């Protein structure tokens, strides 16, 4: 259930997972883990 | 000829009590429904194509019937959709009025046209035409409290057992499975078909020949051979019917007998038609019925008999099987079966009050305790021959008719005690001394009635067959109100009485109430140093009287022009709606949240949750479902903050808390598509075939020029999808016959693994039940499985998929709505909240000119119903205005006598104009009603304050300035006894609230503190509207 | 039957107070109905 | 045990009897299949075998006189009569040699209800029976009533057909005398102008 | 040719499970037998219109029809209006015999 | 004419039959359906018959039911799904073209 | 005389009317023949015409 | 039109006009069948048209 990506991210950037109605792109988060 | 029925008086006795019993044959006949039918004819043809996408479904089935859909009768508007668990519902919005019997088949026989087009597993599946929209009675969950059954176990218990059970049961039309039942769910595991070098064909190819009953052939059959004595009949082949019989289904065998059983490839067990649905009930699966009524509606016998029906199920249930009804219809009516009953008891007495308020006697007083009980089961009856029902449009109806048939019973008699009371005469003569003069106006007292339902019939549509029923109901309340008053009552004055004194004044009446009939002497010359102080101010009180309706439609631009009100129906709908391509496993663990919410932090107001996964009103998949939410009675939960809207709004602000899931919720009308109550719906087209991604872009340019007009066009969604990856297979045709396969054993291949196809039946315990091949769920679950599946070659050696199909990902919406043969959208909308929807439309449509060619524009749901009329208020009420001036100068014997009595009109609806103030509600159809009741009384006390003028000018020859000053001092003791006559008869519905208050205490206190105006405030002004017309058309100088 | 025992007691206080906030009406503003005094009439047509 | 019941009151139920027959004799032919397999016939060779030699089968239509009548293929009469006409059907395998249908099926019998009557998705029984010379059906369906109503609940007594319409006189036509007469006893109120003579 | 156990099954089974909610309905009898058979005989309130009846009927089967496994139609099916009176019912016999 | 045909078929005809008042309308051409038309001196170069181009054209341009990816029922630990899109019944003369 | 002579009188829907035919039907042995159906229609033929 | 349309060759050219229903022709038109019923095929129905 994971896919797996070479190229397009590096390692420690913060993937939004959960919520993609309420975010579009340039909006504060409040970026849990 | 009035007194034909008086010559004989008991000849009018009895014919109001011959009503009372051959009405009450008819009023046991008559049934019970908390609503009429209400909404136009629709036609729901449900197609269902399993396992595949929109833009195939839309080409497959929904291209090839919308095809055909060119001859049919009356639609107003053809929608749409199809989406990708491969269901189409295109749904017939018919014309209202026009039936839906011939309609229904007038567009489910041309299905015919092409059934044959359809591909042969959507027509081996179902295209099922229904003439119903969503008017459930009741929805049945049926919940498994231990565990043992899963979700789909419960599904065939309701449909083995329970499904043809329920719909024995009468007033029961329609019932769905959210089910369905146990089709078989061969499965297939592709690492054992490619053991045994098979294909998904040849899994069906058994399972299509193995598993087929035959025609079996007779021993002995027709003809025998001369000298024949046995005759049997062959059992060939049955349909297998178990799981350990498909297992033993034959494939390949060699020719020593090395068998392959199907069970080697196949995790063969029970499942279902499909799981897109995952129902939940408090945390424990749920399956469950949708029960809908018969039309001639029936809800007193039904769920009464659906719950007894019930009871002999509970020996039946196996471990931990209960029933629960998430839904019904009817204990909104439950109670006001007897409580309407009850209120009417009371308002007997309350006008058995004024009878006991200036006669306080004790046989003389019977006369309205049996005028009243005779006209309100005729009511009944008499629409029991137009055949309409009981209903809270129609019981409410006629609580109102209770005012408006007492408001006639208690002037005629008091007319009558009138008369007898300044010359003190006989009742027996003062029943015709009274109509001696005023028989020319006993065609009067519902005279303005005559005149508020003809254009009651001329409203067409949902809001439409509202006016019906009340105009029918003011009808009967027109006719058999008056039959006993013109015919019963004026009879009814001449047994039962005490005739009193030489002109009773009430010279011997000795109480508190007698001291206060001495403040009944306050009104006397002060009401009278009233209008003869009005007479004095007429030049400024003709002029202050158009500039108290100022405020009328100053009110009235500000008071919204909305639609019926949002009733706590004891349920309310949470919409739940994932990321786009969010699987069934999320949802289900958001609606354990969601679940836990309602549950966890308002176990006080919400029952229960009848959860389902899956299932969208806005459309079905994996990433919406809903919240089904049982509420309780008010006996339960008490005030305003647990009514439906401090509910669901509790629950929006908790739902920005829960991510990956864009929760909110709702309330319930009975239709579902009634607008935003500022209501527009809108079906933006396609008319180039310009595909769909360029209208994709149209939406992403007016959902966003939507987004542009926040002051005009507030809400900006559709109520579709947004576009979900979906997942393309190139399948490589040229490189995978060269590989040595055929195309048609892959698409077989990929059609029953990653699909699901039906074969055929086989029969579970005496039915019927589906047979689906498919891929086990741990092989068709990525796209690394596409190359797990094998394909047999030409020669019979095996060639997985990965070897020939490559694949990539693209769009696609799944749920694909459609102009009645063209593409378009369901854009929803609403005007800001307060305004108008006539600008909030036409807005879009010179905001659709942003858009490119191709593309038009059309509406649907209330929309349509707001293209065929903006609004029907003033313009056909003026033909409740014009038909107010014809009708009541036919008494009066002159033209321009009527705008004496066109002056009650603005103190009719100022007072529904100030209850919502005092309360605050908005303009509804109720409010539109509000008008009806109180300008149809407002008129006929301006009947009888100034066509006693007529007497003063047509039997008496007073001069017409001091004949209104003997219509306000001859007609003084009746004053008191005309207004307060009705408006004593409102008084429950003040602190009445729960299911439906509005209708009730703000057009309660439309009738109580809104009548105030008609009758303690019109009635100054009332003497003097006689005057202010016969001033300036004097035909007397 | 609660409900004949509210309208035995709340059909006679209900009733008069009904009838007693009409006579803050039509007589607390029926003075007032006497304090403007007038002629403004327009007899122009006759 | 209706019959145990109903018709052992001669006199005035005569001839109660049922209409769903009773259970014959099917003859169940067991497709030996993994035999009607391993012998090397594909089984659709061997379901249309002995369903249509055995059963008649519709083929298409032709032409006669210049009209459309079906064409029926069966087994002639003399080859389907006994369980001995089985074994002479020959069914050809995959190499074209032909096998018989007793090498592979082992026929037997079983019981079966040919007429099994339905009830809205429920099966049933059909029961008629007339009522005496002399005597009425209604003191014979309520002697059924007598002798429906001993079982227990589980199996259920239906009245209709015929016998709707007089369980609809029964609960309607003495009953119209009522709402009849009482509007008579209403009429005569108007006509003559008292109470008291519609006493009379 | 068929059987009987399962001609209910191929073809009345389904017929029957389409009948949600029947209009105006008094009782649905069916009865399949061993000459294949069935006829399934809906009975309706009277005063509900007959003509209405063999069109909703065949909007009861022709409410939900593939729910048929097809055969069910494909081997001929003719809903009708049973009225089982008759007018005369025309006998046509041969006198010699060389007619059979 | 056929250029046109389907010009009233695609666009005014289904505009047309629910403008306002317009109850039968029947068209006079035709939808502008793909007339595969054969070449008997090419199919006796290839060694075909018009059985072998309708089976190919039965087979090739055959929409599928696809499926999904993340069906249902999932696999208990599914975070993904999608539809399938099969062979899209061909929606040209160039990819009529391609059948093979 | 009335109240006795009523509930006493036998209550029928319809009288049998001479309609001039009268079916006469036949059931055999559960697997008996068309063959031995007709050669019992033989005897009932017979019966009705001797 | 007819009347040139005599010049036209290989055709049999005429012309007609609608009434409101356009089964009749020259205002009293009749119209008729000759159904075959004996099973003749036909040619031996249009020897009997000839
Ligand atoms: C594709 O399905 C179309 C049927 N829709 C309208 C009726 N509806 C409704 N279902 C239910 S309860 C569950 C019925 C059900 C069971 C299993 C399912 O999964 C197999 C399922 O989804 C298919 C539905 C209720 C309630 N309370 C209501 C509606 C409808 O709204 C009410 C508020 C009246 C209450 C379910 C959705
Ligand atoms: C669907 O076809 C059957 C309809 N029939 C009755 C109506 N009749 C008529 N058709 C037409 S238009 C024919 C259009 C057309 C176009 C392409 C075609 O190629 C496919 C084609 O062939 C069918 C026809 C008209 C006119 N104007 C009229 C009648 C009839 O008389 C009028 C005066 C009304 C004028 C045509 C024949």
């Amino acid at each position: 259930d994971k896919w797996l990506v070479t190229e397009g991210l590096k390692a420690g950037d913060r993937v939004v997972i959960s919520g993609l109605q309420k975010v579009r792109p340039g909006v504060q988060v409040k970026a849990q883990e | 000829m009035p007194n034909f029925f008086i010559d004989r008086p008991i000849f009018a006795w009895v014919i109001a009590i011959i009503i009372m019993l051959a009405g009450g044959l008819a009023i046991l006949k008559l049934p019970v429904a908390q609503y009429p039918t209400i909404a136009p004819p629709a036609v729901t043809i449900s197609a269902s194509y399993p396992g595949a996408d929109a833009k195939t479904v839309q080409d497959t089935v929904t291209q090839v019937i919308e095809q055909n859909m060119n001859g049919i009768d009356n639609l107003m508007y053809m929608s749409s959709n199809s989406d990708s668990t491969g269901t189409v519902q295109i749904t017939l919005t018919f014309e209202s009025g026009t039936d839906a019997d011939i309609a229904q088949v007038q567009v489910q026989n041309k299905l015919q046209l092409a059934m044959p087009l359809l591909p042969q597993e959507v027509q081996q599946q179902g295209v099922s035409v229904e003439k119903s929209s969503s008017s459930f009675l009741m929805v049945v969950g049926v919940i498994n409290t231990d565990g043992t059954m899963t979700q789909e176990d419960i599904s065939d218990y309701v449909a083995a057992n329970m499904k043809d059970a329920i719909s024995r049961t009468s007033g029961v039309g329609d019932v769905q499975l959210f089910g369905s039942q146990y089709a078989m769910r061969i499965w297939m595991n592709p690492n054992e078909l490619n053991k045994f070098q098979l294909t998904p064909v040849d899994v069906i190819t058994a399972i299509k020949a193995q598993n087929a009953q035959v025609a079996a052939g007779q021993l002995g059959g027709t003809p025998p051979v001369k000298g024949q004595q046995l005759n049997a009949s062959i059992i060939a082949q049955t349909r297998l019917t178990s799981t350990e019989e498909f297992g033993k289904i034959l494939l390949k065998v060699n020719q020593d007998g090395s068998r392959v059983l199907l069970r080697d490839v196949a995790k063969i067990e029970l499942g279902g038609e499909n799981y897109d649905i995952i129902a939940e009930f408090n945390g424990q699966p749920a399956s469950g019925l949708g029960i809908k009524l018969a039309t001639g509606a029936n809800a007193l016998d039904t769920a009464a008999a659906i719950r007894a029906e019930l009871a002999k199920m509970e020996p039946f249930f196996p471990s931990g099987l209960k029933i629960v009804y998430p839904y019904d219809t009817t204990p909104f009516v439950k109670i006001s079966i007897h409580e309407v009953v009850k209120t009417l008891v009371e308002a007997i007495i309350l006008v058995f009050l004024v009878m006991y308020l200036f006669l306080q006697n004790f046989r003389a007083t019977l006369i309205p305790t049996i005028a009243v009980p005779v006209v309100l089961l005729g009511t009944f009856a008499v629409l029991a021959a137009f055949g309409f029902s009981i209903n809270t449009l129609t019981m409410f109806g006629m609580v109102l008719a209770i005012g408006l048939l007492v408001d006639d019973a208690i002037v005629v008699v008091e007319n009558v005690e009138r008369v007898m009371a300044e010359e003190g005469l006989p009742p027996k003569e003062a029943t015709r001394k009274s109509m001696g003069q005023i028989q020319g106006a006993l065609v009067g007292i519902a005279m303005v009635l005559s005149a508020v339902f003809v254009p009651m019939a001329f409203f067409g549509g949902s809001t439409g067959a509202i006016y019906r029923q009340f105009s029918i109901t003011i009808v009967s309340a027109m006719a058999l109100s008056v039959l006993v008053a013109l015919i019963l009552t004026p009879a009814l004055c001449a047994t039962m009485l005490k005739p009193i004194a030489k002109g009773d004044h009430g010279e011997g009446k000795k109480g508190f109430f007698g001291w206060f009939n001495r403040m009944f002497e306050k009104s006397t010359h002060h009401y009278t140093d009233s209008v003869g102080g009005i007479l004095r101010s007429t030049g400024r009180y003709l002029v202050l009287y158009l500039i108290i309706v100022v405020g009328m439609a100053y009110l009235f631009v500000r008071l919204p022009s909305s639609f019926l009100p949002d009733e706590d129906q004891g349920v309310f709908m949470t919409m739940v709606q994932l990321p786009a391509g969010a699987t069934q496993e999320r949802t289900q663990k958001v609606l354990n949240e969601v679940t836990h919410y309602y549950l966890t932090k308002e176990k006080n107001n919400v029952e229960s949750v009848f959860a389902v996964n899956g299932f969208g009103f806005a459309g079905r998949g994996q990433n919406t479902g809903i919240a089904f939410v049982s509420l309780k009675d008010w006996a339960d939960r008490p005030g305003e903050e647990n009514k439906v809207e401090a509910i669901t709004m509790r629950a929006t602000r908790a739902f920005s808390q829960i991510k990956d899931a864009m929760v909110f919720a709702f309330n319930l009308p009975a239709i579902v598509e009634l607008g935003t109550a500022t209501g527009f719906d809108f079906e933006l087209i396609d008319q180039a075939g310009l595909g769909h991604e360029k209208l994709t872009q149209a939406r992403n340019q007016l959902l966003a020029e939507a987004a542009k007009h926040p002051d005009m066009l507030t809400s900006v969604r559709p109520n579709g999808l947004e576009d979900t990856p979906q997942f393309k297979i190139d399948i490589d045709q040229e490189k995978a016959q060269a590989l040595g396969v055929s195309i048609n054993d892959i698409n077989t291949t990929l059609g029953a693994a990653w699909g699901g196809s039906y074969v055929n039946d086989f029969i579970d315990r005496g039915r019927v039940k589906k047979v689906y091949v498919m891929s086990e769920a741990k092989y068709r679950m990525l796209p690394d499985d596409i190359g797990d599946w094998y394909v047999r070659a030409a020669d019979g050696q095996m060639v997985p998929f990965s070897a020939f199909s490559s694949s990539r990902w693209e769009y696609g919406s799944p749920r694909l709505e459609r102009y009645n043969g063209l593409p378009s959208m369901e854009i929803l909308g609403q005007a800001a909240p307060g305004k108008s929807t006539g600008e909030a439309m036409e807005l879009m449509e010179q905001l659709a000119s942003k858009l490119p060619t191709g593309v038009g524009y059309d509406w649907t749901g209330m929309s349509y119903q707001e293209r065929l009329s903006g609004n029907q208020a003033p313009s056909l009420y003026a033909i409740s205005l014009i038909v107010v001036f014809l009708c009541l100068a036919a008494l009066y014997e002159s033209w321009s006598i009527p705008f004496s009595v066109m002056l009650v009109v603005p103190l009719g609806v100022i007072g529904a104009l100030l209850a919502a103030t005092f309360r605050g509600l908005t303009n509804d159809v109720y409010f539109q009603v509000g008008l009806l009741t109180t300008i149809g009384l407002s008129a006929k006390n301006a009947i009888l304050i100034v066509e006693f003028a007529k007497d003063l000018m047509d039997k008496e020859g007073k001069g017409l300035i001091e004949a209104t000053l003997d219509a306000v001092r001859m007609r003084l003791r009746p004053i008191l006894m005309t207004s307060l006559a009705f408006i004593l008869g409102v008084m429950p519905l003040v602190i009445s609230t729960g299911a439906g208050s509005g209708a009730q205490n703000a057009v309660g206190t439309g009738v109580m503190g809104g009548m105030v105006t008609a009758t303690v405030l019109a009635i100054f002004f009332v003497p003097v509207f006689f005057v202010v017309v016969r001033r300036r058309f004097s035909r007397k100088n | 039957m609660l409900e004949l025992l509210k309208s035995l007691v709340f059909a006679v206080i209900m009733v008069p107070v009904v009838m007693a906030i009409i006579l803050g009406l039509i007589y607390g503003l029926g003075e007032v109905f006497n304090i403007f005094s007038g002629v403004g009439k327009k007899d122009q047509p006759g």
